């Protein structure tokens, strides 16, 4: 647990790899100095995986259609290419929405233009523009298409960009091109900069000449949430109790209209840092709308983010805030009293995508937890530089870890808890350690708010005691 | 708010009055939502025949499809193999959805590495990725074999595996013989299953296309058994058991029964058991060779036949009575051995299920999904039972398929209203279960979503889900379950009475409505 | 009115509008029929605690038993032998309901007999109708053996079995050596465990009483398996794996899974398998003997301590993990065999199912009954789960099992909302089901009609029923599960999580209302 | 096989048994004469069975508890005796009802006095005094209370007639005590008349004192009709449409209140000769009300019933019947159109209780089939009188079969199909030979009246052509 151990266990663990991958993974692995507070002179990250070492990373299709535009619940999104990663996407990430599916909504459908041989000799480009009318006639309350590129697009020379701008003006619908090939960038989060530049060129502006919005003071979205189990809600609900009118949310449970009408508010909330920061730069350069970065993980930082909002409005809005953390107060106080010394001085490891594996870490020391290690698939620099302030001192971080990296550090520190993916479950619950999935929240949750937390603390209870991992050898081995 | 005793997730929590008011304000305010007149009105019609005319009228556009992409079989077939390790050419973010398809399948751990092309290969080629990963691979994972398929981008911009792998022998990033067996996957062609049968030809020519002149045919006095894409375990295990019931020596060629079910006692393991390389090199020695699932195996077929000079058996996917019974006795003649006593009994015990169940499953209607040999034996089975497959629908089927299939049916008087559906995707069967509604369908977890929408039609609408195929993703443990032989059969024949039975009891629970026919027994 | 293409049986025939117009007026013409408000105040009143109060100050009437008589049992028990057959000294009427009872349970035919004692034995008592009876069942069905037990009628009287008996092979009735094993079993006394305790003593009587001199304990290098009433076949199929698995010899001692389960091939085979009257005449020799079931065992037990000089471990039922363990160490340690890797790694599977589905199964709640032994197991697997027995039923079940199942209730924190009853029947227990609303039930079929019942208070206080147990009438072919070993603990922790998660996908399929939480991946 | 093929069967299968059981077993087995119409000159039945011959029968409390009483649905049925009796026949009989059950109606409920031994011991009258109470705090609408005794209770001395009068006279309750003890006849038999005489004694002399309930002159009862699988609702809609008041339903679905408006009634219309013709014979000297036999199995049998029917009431009645029988005319001849080409020269054999193997010939007719054998568990001479004239000639009688001769039998004649009951079920199946209950219907029917034929059918049809049984060969033997 001391520095000195973990530099060393990151030197015997890199022994096994060859000559180049050795000394690009010691690139990505640090121990936390409070004397370093810059990343760059610490950790590289959103550079390529080295081949063949089992990166947990996704591509840029996966950034753009399963985490940017996907959720948006009255479009139609097109899986455009062959079948598989529409097939292999549809419906695992639970951003959750109000809709009557294959009517209005059509969040958990896969559409897609299934490449077969001849779109790749000819081209899928005459096919694209049969496809958008196949949708226009049998799902005639869809408010607007997207085309997500999936490889070989980009690969042949189509023209996707040309498809919607004249099946657009044909059908005065809104037809969004989206190049978010996944050979292009290092991993997912180039698909979020790609989705975020295809709503600001064809979306965003489209009603920058209208003026029949009713604006109020208090107008806010939030930008970044996905409302994974219902995050959002839970998250709005305390807004809004606040006194906030929240006018959008980007993309959980996400309105096609909400994204046109966000250029009114008067505030930009951003949760998800890492997929939005671009839109929201752009909001704020072109409408004057300011941004700010805020955290609903945990009663610690839900209190101090709702007085922070709260301090951008007026003086009615500050006293409502204080009215929503006094009818909050006994519920969470209540959760930490039965579930804190259930958990208190558990170490928690945890490899999420880019904002999780820092935006968590409050709501686990809030019920007496430490997390030890901390790392991102596809976080950038600015992203550790805020990890290491949130971070505890001589504590692990991995950028874009291997399979094999991170088992090995498991076995040394022997964490408590795991916090990470499902390609990552299996292994470590064999392994004897109590596992919680930090995307899917093993299909629980919500975890944001102060409703969120209660769940947070019983599933993370739930699971740490667990009388199954006590069972695991047998007795008589011994 | 939350109760600290009684903590709500998702549901019911946002059922509550203060979230209910919060999304209804939500809705009002900024969606512009279409009036729920208006959805009301588009739901009905989609439930039309005039609807399902349209619908049928697509060509360009798919909606729910019922198939994936090769390189997700040549994974399957690559983790059969002993310490092996699958490595899939081409953009990681595929090996991302392999593994994790496979996990929620399998709920276990799934291995496979990419070596990360990017916009850079996608012009000069991925020579250098297929060097550095071949050798990292090696080194940090430790597999005894690499077999290697492609993504659909490596195929499009045309590297050659051949030479790659080839190139990195010669210029020392692996040993030159440490074996890396190699297909051609493109997602753009066929499905998922066929790209189990280019892995298995790829690594059946590695150990013994340049090996052949020493080879006698029948020489190990074994049968080979090649299994194809399959995902419930008790599959692996029950033509094991019955081989070794038989005393039929037999080689699983491609056996990830072990991988995909290690115990949890404190350590993971990568690698379990699996088909060794000395099976794969000794297989030409054997008998024969029997494919079980020969509709997506006709690449492997040609290998087998061409190369090993094996008479591969005119055998249908051994599922029901008939078909387990023509797998027996053909594996008996292969093999000069008896079908034994127990596997008699066994095959009588399925028949008393069936006589004790024949009043409750006769007439019933089934809608029916999954991959071509699957969907068939499915279809046999169900003749059998005296029930009907009223709509067939493989999405990854052909022409040849379909005509088999129809031959079945037309033997048959449960046969009658039947359909067979190739090319057809779950929002064209959607229509059918509207128009012409079966009892249940039978298929995978995507069938969820046609069953909430027969059930927004009404109650009496509702088409209920039996889940069997694969991805299985919402229920837990059905991937140990058996399809195949006697034992699947019975297994089947099980679930779909009780699927029955639950469904009547759910229509007469009503008191002093309908539970005047709540029958204790049945 | 019927539809020649669409006929439609009771239900739905009986919704019809004739038909209904025509219920209704004999309702209202005839019945004399209590006004609906009234039923409706009266079921409201009896979900409430203050009816729960009346309901459990009962004294004399009992409502809706979860337990049968003896005789049942004891016939049970002698269907386990070789070419056996159960025969029931006493009424008729007895006999043709244990068959029924059992042919509905088990879809197999139940060979039993009855020497038709009438109103003129119970003056002159029964000795000729079991000198004919036994002459007359053996020449026509041919058994190698007749277990002879009682019905109440036999018992009130005092006609005296073993002088019957007797009297028969000295009048030449049947010959001398011909094996009539006997136990008295009074309907009055016990249950239907009890019978199988008193009819399994009289047999190990019959054969080794007599015999003890030449007896040497050890001498055979086996262990005895004594099963108890069961009536799942894959728990006397898997306890027989498991002991061939580890090499040791064994005698099941009762073994009735061939004759409950025969083929049908063309002919009808009223004996299959069993006990031989060798494995019973030789058990003394044995290293050991093994109760599985010891709460419905003691006659048996006492008797195979006092006279067979067996020093019969302290046991539980080997049910879920820890009991599971606990019985293969101990028959590790009697036979000095080592528990194999295969037993290992199912362990280590089991364990591997319990880590993947505990997320499900935490704090669920449940209601349940059944006899003492399968009880008791049921309540240790669930708290090994993570989940809430929260109403422990067992009606016939006496103090001092009471005792030791709270004992292993207040050994887990999963135990501290439970509460254990004795001598209480379903009548009971539906009150307490909506007093205290568990989230399933885990029983027998008539644990349907508590369910019907709370459905009609509402959706929301619907108890779901999750049918282990005995008898199972309304489903099909569940006779054939395994509840024993880790085998049963993997099919019972399946049956559990996704019985759960069959509800909740029930409770989100609400299009627009509550599938925001309708998940493909659970 | 013709009559001299089956006399050389009976011998033949009764040879392996000892001299008295087959002296007495050749008495029960014969083969029909068209010469012969007197049973008491061809078989004897209604006797005891022979110990240890695996008889089908069953008891006398099944004959009072589980065929006539159980099914009166607004009663509290108390199975005296030890937990077995009421448990084994806990809501094994369809008899349908409309009801809340555990409220109004109570049809698949057990209630028991589960004897221990204190009770063998010290008598059970003051438990059933105390039992009675709780069953009135706990079930307040129950309009009355039935006892029905098991084995102990006449042996150990008890007088639950005492009790059901103090009780019955300390709460204002209709108290009925039955002792339908099992030991009591040789079958469910003497337990349908021990019912009938409990119906009588305490329940039917009630509102012979009562007049202002409002009598029509087309007011009837049906008897002895309990509603398997609907049965009694199929064949109530039939007389309702041809213009008649069916006033009570013994005891299908039946209320008390409706048995005790039956002496009001004009007709009695008994289906079930064996199990209700005593209370018919009483009310047709009591009250004056005729009785007459019918049969609702099948379009035949059907039609010339509702003829005979409305034949005792007046022209206004037979025009209606007619009308019945033009309007199902259709119906039924699309389900003979369908289903007797499917079944047309199929041999059956029955084996059931005192009613059904003579009275579903009709229906096996109706669609080409011929019943080649039959034979009843519990049937008296009366019964066997009216089954001669229905079977055909030549063909197997038997009573109270055994179950190694209805195996014998089935092997030489190789019937079809087999009707019978859930213990016979499972052995013919294994046997190859399709096979129908025809107690319990298979958990199908209704069977009875126009609705009922095309639900019987359909069912034959499924079970006769099932692919199921041209696979019990394994191709290799
Ligand atoms: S968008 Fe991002 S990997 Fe910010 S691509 Fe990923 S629903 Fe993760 S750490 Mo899955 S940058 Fe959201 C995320 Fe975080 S899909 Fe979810 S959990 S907060
Ligand atoms: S990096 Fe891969 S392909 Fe590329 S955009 Fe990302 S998921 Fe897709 Fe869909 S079709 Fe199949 S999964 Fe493999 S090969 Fe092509
Ligand atoms: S002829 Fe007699 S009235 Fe008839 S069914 Fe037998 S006892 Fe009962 Fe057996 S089943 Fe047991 S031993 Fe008594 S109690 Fe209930
Ligand atoms: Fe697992």
């Amino acid at each position: 647990m001391s520095r000195e151990e973990v530099e060393s266990l990151i030197q015997e663990v890199l022994e096994v790899y060859p000559e180049k991958a050795r000394k690009d993974r010691n690139k990505h692995l640090a121990v936390n100095d409070p004397a370093v507070t810059q990343s760059k002179k610490c950790i590289i990250s959103n550079k390529k995986s080295q081949p063949g070492l089992m990166t947990i990373r996704g591509c840029a299709y996966a950034g753009s259609k399963g985490v940017v535009w996907g959720p948006i619940k009255d479009m139609i999104h097109i899986s455009h290419g062959p079948v598989g990663c529409g097939q292999y996407s549809r419906a695992g990430r639970r951003n959750y929405y109000i809709g009557t599916t294959g009517v209005n909504a059509f969040v958990t459908m896969n559409f897609t233009s299934d490449f077969q041989e001849k779109d790749i000799v000819f081209g899928g480009d005459k096919k694209l523009a049969k496809l958008i009318d196949e949708v226009e006639t049998l799902f005639p309350l869809n408010k607007g298409i997207s085309v997500q590129s999936e490889c070989p697009i980009g690969l042949i020379g189509d023209d996707i960009e040309s498809v919607s701008k004249v099946k657009g003006a044909e059908l005065s619908k809104t037809i969004v091109p989206v190049r978010c090939e996944g050979f292009r960038g290092v991993s997912q989060s180039l698909g979020h900069h790609i989705a975020n530049d295809a709503v600001r060129d064809w979306v965003l502006g489209k009603r920058d000449e209208d003026t029949t919005f009713a604006s109020t003071p208090y107008d806010v979205a939030i930008i970044g949430d996905y409302n994974i189990g219902g995050d959002a809600w839970s998250s709005r609900i305390l807004l809004e109790e606040m006194g906030l009118r929240c006018v959008a949310q980007w993309s959980g449970d996400g309105s096609i209209s909400e994204i046109e009408l966000t250029p009114k508010v008067k505030l930009n909330l951003v949760h998800c840092y890492r997929s939005m920061n671009y839109i929201s730069r752009h909001m704020e350069e072109k409408y004057g709308i300011p941004w700010m970065e805020y955290n609903f993980f945990g009663p610690t930082k839900t209190i101090e983010s709702l007085r922070a909002i709260a301090a951008k409005f007026d003086e009615s809005i500050q006293k409502k805030c204080e009215e929503v953390i006094a009818k909050y107060k006994p519920e969470w106080e209540a959760v930490v009293a039965k579930y804190r010394p259930r958990l208190e001085g558990k170490r928690v490891m945890l490899y999420i995508g880019g904002l999780r594996p820092r935006h968590v870490i409050g709501a686990y020391e809030d019920l007496g937890m430490e997390v030890v290690g901390t790392g991102y698939e596809f976080a950038h620099n600015d992203d550790y530089d805020r990890t290491m302030k949130e971070m505890g001192d001589s504590t692990l971080l991995y950028d874009d870890v291997t399979g094999y990296e991170f088992e090995e550090f498991v076995k040394r520190i022997k964490p408590d808890l795991i916090g990470s993916g499902i390609k990552e479950k299996f292994i470590f619950q064999k392994m004897g350690i109590p596992f919680r999935e930090m995307h899917s929240w093993d299909y629980s949750g919500p975890y944001h708010g102060f409703d969120g937390f209660a769940i947070f603390a019983r599933d993370m209870d739930m699971t740490l005691n667990n009388p199954c991992w006590k069972k695991l050898q047998a007795p008589w081995e011994a | 708010s939350q109760q600290v005793d009684k903590i709500k997730a998702s549901y019911p929590l946002f059922l509550d009055q203060d979230y209910k008011d919060m999304l209804a304000k939500k809705r009002d305010g900024f969606e512009e939502k279409y009036p729920q007149d208006k959805i009301d009105e588009v739901f009905q019609w989609t439930t039309t025949k005039e609807y399902q005319e349209l619908n049928f009228q697509r060509e360009a556009l798919t909606v729910n499809p019922a198939k994936a992409c090769q390189p997700l079989g040549a994974v399957l077939c690559a983790l059969g193999f002993e310490k092996t390790m699958p490595y899939v050419h081409g953009s990681q973010g595929c090996v991302a959805y392999y593994r994790s398809y496979f996990n929620r399948h399998f709920r276990e751990p799934v291995s496979c590495v990419s070596d990360s092309m990017t916009e850079d290969a996608a012009v000069f080629g991925g020579q250098q990725n297929m060097k550095d990963g071949l050798q990292n691979c090696k080194a940090t994972y430790k597999p005894d074999m690499i077999a290697v398929s492609t993504t659909c981008m490596a195929e499009v911009i045309g590297d050659d595996l051949n030479a790659f792998i080839n190139n990195s022998k010669k210029e020392g990033f692996i040993p030159d013989e440490f074996p890396v067996p190699f297909a051609h996957t493109p997602a753009f062609v066929g499905s998922h299953v066929t790209g189990w049968d280019n892995m298995f030809e790829g690594i059946a020519r590695y150990f013994t296309l340049k090996s052949m002149d020493d080879k006698v045919v029948g020489s190990n006095k074994k049968i080979n058994i090649v299994p194809g894409f399959e995902t419930y375990l008790g599959n692996f295990r029950v033509i094991k058991r019955m081989l070794s019931e038989m005393g039929v020596g037999y080689s699983l060629l491609s056996d990830p029964e072990e991988v995909l079910d290690t115990p949890a006692d404190g350590q993971f393991r990568m690698y379990a058991g699996g088909t060794t390389q000395e099976e794969m090199k000794d297989a030409p020695n054997a008998l024969n060779t029997v494919l079980l699932q020969p509709w997506h195996l006709e690449k492997t077929k040609k290998f087998v036949e061409g190369t090993w000079k094996h008479e591969v058996p005119k055998l249908n996917i051994p599922m029901g009575l008939d078909w387990t019974d023509e797998f027996l006795m053909k594996v008996s003649e292969i093999s000069g051995q008896p079908i034994p006593a127990s596997l008699t009994k066994e095959r009588g015990r399925l028949v008393d299920m069936m006589t004790d169940s024949h009043t409750w499953l006769h007439g019933k209607r089934f809608a029916l999904w999954g991959d071509p040999d699957f969907v068939m034996g499915l279809v046999k089975f169900l003749l059998e039972l005296g029930c009907e497959p009223v709509h067939i629908l493989c999405h990854n089927g052909n022409k040849r398929w379909k005509k088999a299939v129809d031959a079945i049916l037309a033997a048959s008087p449960y046969g009658k209203n039947a359909t067979v559906y190739i090319g057809k995707d779950l929002w064209h069967l959607r229509s059918l279960v509207f128009t012409d509604k079966p009892d249940f369908m039978i298929g995978n977890s995507y069938g969820k979503f046609i069953q909430r929408d027969t059930l927004h039609k009404g109650k009496e609408f509702e088409v209920p889900l039996i889940r069997i195929g694969f991805p299985i993703f919402d229920r837990h443990h059905l991937h140990r379950s058996t399809t195949l032989g006697y034992e699947g059969a019975m297994q089947i024949l099980t679930t779909l009475v009780n699927s029955i039975l639950e469904r009547l009891d759910e229509e007469t629970r009503g008191m002093q409505a309908t539970d005047y026919n709540h029958d204790l027994v049945r």
